[PDB]
């Protein structure tokens, strides 16, 4: 049903940058908000980046500050991240991911629930920062 | 420095503290009281993200208070709870003899999370905090006060609870509570009156939160506010 | 803006009670999530807001707790859940969670 | 004259200030909540707008005269007004 | 004049209050338990029966006032007084 | 509003604050002193048992402190110690600046528990709490203090310790301690000396209690006291 | 006059005290180490070795003062004088 | 009592406070500031082992504040941190609003050690300890300041670091600080002036401790000091 | 010696009433303290009520306030426990007891000691809440 | 106005020496009482106060402490003391006490 | 090379009195600092005194306060020990003890280090408070 | 200005890695010292100031730590080690310090 694909990885020398494309489809895309996951491939998931359903905040990790950009285009149904100077530690799976939601429409105006937390993962693609 | 208002029989006439005025009689220290006015009669904006973009923080400056003896009714007064987002606390405990304002239409509790750069709270235009017959140049933390000034002359309860996230930057995001799973979102133009009466049909047509969610709220922009306040 | 789980490993066989523990550096009331990541596999959704467990699942799988002490528990264990499990939050945003728990199935 | 210049001027001053059969002894008084005597008075000929205006005037020179002192509670400003008015008029 | 009214009187007010080589400088000075002048007052006419007197006649205002100011420890009380006289006489 | 005695050259005439006496010479602030006057001048009754029916809790009041520079020896001071049941304090502590009475012919120094429903204890008929050169309405904890009253006016040692059980109720027990195993149940009509010849007869006479137990003495109707108190 | 008798006596009295363009609002005023305005005075005929004098023959008695008072902040005193001054004249 | 220095436009003239003197205008309570000056003027010695004997500990008296207004650029300010030897404090916290002093050529900062007995510390010739605009009559802990006194008128950054061995005792010893394994030894006779070009010369010419332990240097007495203050 | 006999027990109704008979000889038994100490069949001892010798004080447990009235008589040399609005929980054994202390009449007045502590003790009498 | 004692069931053989904690959540200062309850039996006391042995009993019961931490020692357990043992106290007027402990004698 | 030895000791009755002689060469006496450390043959170390190198201060332990005095001679390169009152508990070893510095004089000043600690012990000396 | 190392006793082969837990009641700051007293003879300097080695002594003793819990460490234990170990200070002058651990080679 709910298609999450990740797309755009492969191999990058170091100091490069590349963009992923988190293309998504069988649901309202443009009313529910956007996650990216990290896990290096020798240990576990870590947070990277978050944006709101109607491009209002960007919400950053720690580690990932100034270098790496999120944005999203509900027009192609699609999520984009956008990395700059790479190091040897990203190497990883980058995962995009879609939260919980239910929309509450019967009203005088809209609004939604949250609960937060992730449901639909996409596989993740392969980034790798070295020669080869 | 701090002129001595005069109310002759006419009207208020201001007195020089350098020329000597004859027309002054003062026969008791009863005939000087010092009064302390609110802002919101001179026309300043009342609603909160309107308002907390006149504080800000600032450190290395100690606190001065001064008394007043009577004041105004004042149409809103507000009360702060905000804490560093490592979880401690931002603005000072409220010393001894300190209490809230006494006469309050509305007071806005606010809760929640900015980032805290300073020692204090200051008032940009350089108003005073009035509390309990005392004026402040900070803001204690929890104590129910309003905005406004105070000038020397010679004389002859609803509660309201919000949510507030990034308090004491320029993109700050309030929000007005209902119930503790329930939550709308402000604009500028929310009026008292207009979210009491959306407290009032969100808690009674059953639209709270049903699970263990929050549930956060729009308003269309096609929804009138109900309202010079004092018309 | 911290959280620290259970020891990482622990091993059992099929039939098990098991818990893990979590916590957390801050008050977050009630804001956790349970992951299940099995190997080669994207991670799956068990229990949002440590009470509700999500459709899909089943019974077998619990949570519970207030405040910073959170734990999961699985009722029985079955063979079909050499996985990590991952405990995240999401109160503050910055989304900081713990290490995971690789829960070994006791087969020699 | 003083002369408002402020946006608006709300010609209402609802004001509360301070002040039997025992209720003097503070065991038998009422709580802190009740000892405010209220009233109301109106706009007779803009003293109201005058007082809104006085205040702001002496808003910044009261700051200044509170940023010069070291009393965490300063009370005794008009009793100095007081002494200065004794002694500009006699002393 | 005043006249008392209570149940007894106490003629005698044995009464203490506050007031060289070397005692003024606090290093060298007296511990705080021995500061204090004493001294005796006999009933010359009704003078101690008319202070006990008066002392129940300002008890209840004084607590009134004490009532109507937010001060934790009011001691401008004599100054207010000596003002009020100075301006009921020529201000 | 606070009148000011006058000593006239014949005799204490009181003056209005409304009129305007000419007759009043006042050329220095040494001339005006705020004298402190105690109780036990009136007529009161002094024991324990008789005095602390005349104090109460009460919730939701603050309060206040005046100075008074000359006072009178006093007969009897009082400091209190009480606890809940529970094991909390009743009373706040003492705050900075606060001592004891300076000149007290006997110490009733009272600890014990009671029913302590209030955020402070204030005096019934309206009096003040003496203490070192300043009047209070409450009482602080441990700290001597007597009772009595200030007025304002133109100018030209030993230890009794007790054991109460439920110290604010009507039904109230008072024990009057010789060793911390030896106590004699008090009446009304004790006076302090005529229980400073009980424990000199008690402590000499080797009616202590010799065991582990606590050891309490009744008073038979029969044996006087020793004692208007200055004759 | 107040003759000095002391073993050296500085007839440099370099001296700081407390006194726009919105400097006045403290969020944006100074910080507190820089709100002191300094200035200069020379010796102008024996005038700063009559205040070093004058401040010892001071010293003891205000000592004393001092210590007959509960007031832990002091501030009254100048009022005091000036009170004191105008019964003196007048009242 | 307290007599008020009269400018007169001659010179200071003492006025009494028992006689009337009509050649006194006073106008206004601008024309009355309180000042306070340094004794460094008057010539005392400035140097801390020549100082800290004026210095001592007595207990059982309450300190008293009083505040000035304008006070004299200070050659030499001091601050302390006392410890007794099982490790608590000596020296009483600093209340609020109590801060440093504020123009200061030179701040004599003193840690360390020494037989604190009593409960705070009084200046023995009986001058003040001034503060910011803060006459007191104690040394509050950690809180630059200087020594002098104060007198009632009518108008018309160098931090040099010791160690202390026995603070309050007749046979005590100082040490000047250069780097935290590297004292020098002091003596009576040493200015600040000397002691800055001995760190300079300590300092630079590498001769610090380049092991664990500390290092102790002496100064014969060949080597002469740098420098009436003002010449 | 000294006997401390409970009687008047027997089985009661759920809401009624009885009253127990604490009798006792062998003592001055005007001059010493009583109590009432309650042991249900499955737990241990918990204590109801204590009166003074002289019926000055009536003590009572939190859980019997309201209900349960003690009260003496120094003449027949018999304490007494009224019993209102019995519960399930109260079917129990019911011991009266009596405490220690001397008696220092070697004065100008009497008073005595305490040791607070009980030795005396009846065999307890049965009380049963139930309709047989 | 609270008392804890030791674990309710405690074993040992004849001859043994055994020990009893009381914990009081208040400050009693040496108000406190053992008593032993035999089986069909009414109790009887052994100690009041914590200090002094009541006459009839054999000097292998003793007890101590200081505050809230008492202990009843029995010197050399007997067969006769198939027993519950309570621990009760007297200061501020509830009398409330302990739960009890149950010492077994260990018969197979 | 540097030798440090204890002499002068022996039995003596209680309430007696006894001087030790610590002499020591090989080393530049008047410019090293000085110790004495006990140590009873049933125990172990416990510190007594200690003088600086040019007799200023006088270092003692609680315990030994009064009782003994320590002094020393530069000219003899001989340390000394003074004591009186002795008693039972101080049926000892005596040791005296040589501390570490090394003498900076490359400067204006003189001047030497710490490192508080001890290098060049005594044998030490026997000395017996008895009868026999 | 008191000071409590470890247990007095303990017990070990030749090979061993040992360790000595040395407890300070006040604040010292590398001002310690450890001593080997060797029976028969008088005691030694090993460590002046917890971090330098004396000269003469091999580089099989060492020691460490920061503020009042510092710890001597023997790399290996050899057989001529049969001593008593001390840990002196001498910060504030009164130059109290441990009671000793004796160190007991195991031979039978
Ligand atoms: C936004 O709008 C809604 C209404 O649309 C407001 O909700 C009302 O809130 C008030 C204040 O709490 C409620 O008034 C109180 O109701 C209580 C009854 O509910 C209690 O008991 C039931 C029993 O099952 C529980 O289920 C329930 O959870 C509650 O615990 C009364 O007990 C209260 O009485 C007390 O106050 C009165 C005041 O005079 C005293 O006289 C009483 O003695 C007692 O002390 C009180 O009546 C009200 O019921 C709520 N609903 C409605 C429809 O009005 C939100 O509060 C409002 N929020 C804001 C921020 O404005
Ligand atoms: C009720 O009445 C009895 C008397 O009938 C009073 O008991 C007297 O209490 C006072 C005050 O404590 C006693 O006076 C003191 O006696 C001490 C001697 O006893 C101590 O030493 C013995 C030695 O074996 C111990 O057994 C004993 O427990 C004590 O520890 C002195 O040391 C005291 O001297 C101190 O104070 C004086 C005061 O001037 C100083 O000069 C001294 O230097 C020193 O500081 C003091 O003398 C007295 O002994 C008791 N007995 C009698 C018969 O008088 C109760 O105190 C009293 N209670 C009340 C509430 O009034
Ligand atoms: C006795 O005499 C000696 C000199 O003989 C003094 O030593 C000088 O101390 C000052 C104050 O600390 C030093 O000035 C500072 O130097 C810093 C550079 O050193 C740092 O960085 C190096 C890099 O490797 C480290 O190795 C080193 O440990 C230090 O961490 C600067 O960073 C400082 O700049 C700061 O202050 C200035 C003040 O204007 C600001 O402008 C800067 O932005 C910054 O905030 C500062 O410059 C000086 O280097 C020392 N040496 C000399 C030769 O002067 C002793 O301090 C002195 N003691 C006493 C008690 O008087
Ligand atoms: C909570 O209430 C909401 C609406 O107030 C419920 O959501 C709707 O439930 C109806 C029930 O048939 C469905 O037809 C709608 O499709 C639901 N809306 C959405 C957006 O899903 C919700 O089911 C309630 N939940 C609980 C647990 O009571
Ligand atoms: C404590 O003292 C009391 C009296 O002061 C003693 O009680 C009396 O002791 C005598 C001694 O023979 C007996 O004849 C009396 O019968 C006792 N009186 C009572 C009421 O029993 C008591 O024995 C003393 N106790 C101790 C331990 O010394
Ligand atoms: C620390 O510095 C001192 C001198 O500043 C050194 O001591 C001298 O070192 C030279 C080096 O050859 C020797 O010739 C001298 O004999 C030493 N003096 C003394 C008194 O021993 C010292 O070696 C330096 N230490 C370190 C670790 O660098
Ligand atoms: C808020 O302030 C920051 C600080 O530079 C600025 O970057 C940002 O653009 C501002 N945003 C708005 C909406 O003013
Ligand atoms: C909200 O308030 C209700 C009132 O009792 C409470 O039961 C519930 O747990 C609260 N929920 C949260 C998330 O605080
Ligand atoms: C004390 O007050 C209570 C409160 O009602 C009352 O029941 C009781 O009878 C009173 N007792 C006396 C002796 O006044
Ligand atoms: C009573 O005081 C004495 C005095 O030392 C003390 O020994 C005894 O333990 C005390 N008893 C109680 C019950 O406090
Ligand atoms: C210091 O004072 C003590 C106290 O008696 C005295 O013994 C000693 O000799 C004094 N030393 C000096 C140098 O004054
Ligand atoms: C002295 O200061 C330096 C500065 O970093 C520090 O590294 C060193 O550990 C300090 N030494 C002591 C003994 O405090």
């Amino acid at each position: 049903q709910v298609q999450v694909e990740e797309s755009g990885g492969g191999v990058v020398q170091p100091g490069g940058s590349l963009r992923l494309s988190c293309a998504a489809s069988g649901f309202m895309f443009s009313n529910y908000g956007m996650h990216w996951v990290r896990q290096a491939p020798g240990k576990g998931l870590e947070w990277m980046a978050f944006i709101r359903y109607d491009d209002s905040k960007k919400f950053y990790a720690d580690s990932v500050k100034g270098r790496f950009t999120i944005s999203r285009d509900n027009s192609k149904n699609t999520l984009y991240l956008q990395m700059n100077s790479l190091r040897a530690e990203d190497t990883a799976l980058y995962y995009c991911a879609k939260e919980l939601l239910q929309v509450y429409t019967s009203a005088w105006g809209e609004g939604h629930s949250y609960y937060y937390a992730l449901d639909v993962w996409g596989l993740g693609t392969a980034v790798t920062v070295s020669s080869a | 420095s701090i002129p001595l208002g005069v109310i002759h029989n006419s009207t208020l006439q201001v007195s020089d503290v350098d020329k000597l005025v004859c027309r002054d009689k003062l026969s008791s220290t009863n005939q000087l009281r010092s009064v302390g006015l609110n802002l919101e009669g001179n026309g300043v904006a009342t609603d909160v993200p309107s308002v907390t973009k006149r504080w800000g923080f600032r450190s290395g400056v100690p606190p001065k208070v001064v008394n007043y003896e009577a004041g105004e009714w004042a149409e809103n007064c507000y009360n702060l709870e905000i804490k560093k987002p490592d979880g401690s606390e931002c603005l000072p405990a409220a010393p001894d003899g300190i209490r809230g304002f006494p006469r309050c239409r509305y007071v806005h509790k606010v809760s929640g999370t900015g980032p805290c750069a300073g020692d204090f709270a200051f008032h940009k235009e350089g108003a005073f905090f009035l509390y309990d017959r005392l004026a402040s140049t900070v803001i204690y933390r929890g104590t129910t006060f309003a905005e406004g000034v105070v000038a020397f002359l010679i004389l002859p309860s609803t509660t309201i609870r919000y949510q507030a996230t990034g308090f004491g930057t320029n993109e700050t995001e309030y929000l007005f509570e209902v119930d503790n799973l329930t939550y709308v979102q402000l604009e500028s133009r929310f009026t008292p009156q207009f979210l009491l009466q959306l407290n009032e049909t969100i808690y009674a047509s059953g639209k709270r939160s049903n699970t263990t969610g929050k549930l956060i709220w729009k308003v269309n922009p096609e929804i009138d506010t109900t309202i010079a306040f004092w018309e | 803006i911290q959280m620290t789980q259970s020891p990482s490993s622990v091993s059992a066989s099929v039939g098990d009670r098991v818990t893990i523990t979590c916590r957390a550096s801050q008050d977050i009331s009630n804001w956790l999530a349970w992951y299940q990541q099995k190997p080669g596999k994207a991670p799956e959704l068990l229990i949002y807001t440590a009470s509700i467990l999500q459709s899909g699942v089943s019974s077998r799988f619990s949570g519970s707790g207030s405040g910073t002490d959170f734990t999961l528990t699985i009722s029985s264990l079955q063979p079909e859940d050499s996985a990590t499990y991952y405990c995240q939050q999401g109160k503050s945003f910055p989304y900081t969670f713990g290490q995971g728990t690789k829960l070994e199935i006791k087969r020699t | 004259v003083i002369v408002n210049a402020q946006p608006k001027c709300n010609p209402n001053l609802h004001y509360w200030t301070t002040q039997i059969g025992l209720a003097w002894i503070p065991y038998f008084g009422p709580a802190a909540e009740g000892i405010y005597t209220e009233g109301l008075m109106h706009n007779q000929d803009g003293l109201i707008c005058g007082l809104r205006q006085l205040a702001n005037e002496t808003t910044q020179a009261l700051q200044l005269f509170l940023r010069a002192t070291t009393e965490l509670r300063t009370f005794s400003i008009l009793n100095r007004k007081a002494i200065d008015f004794l002694l500009q008029r006699w002393g």
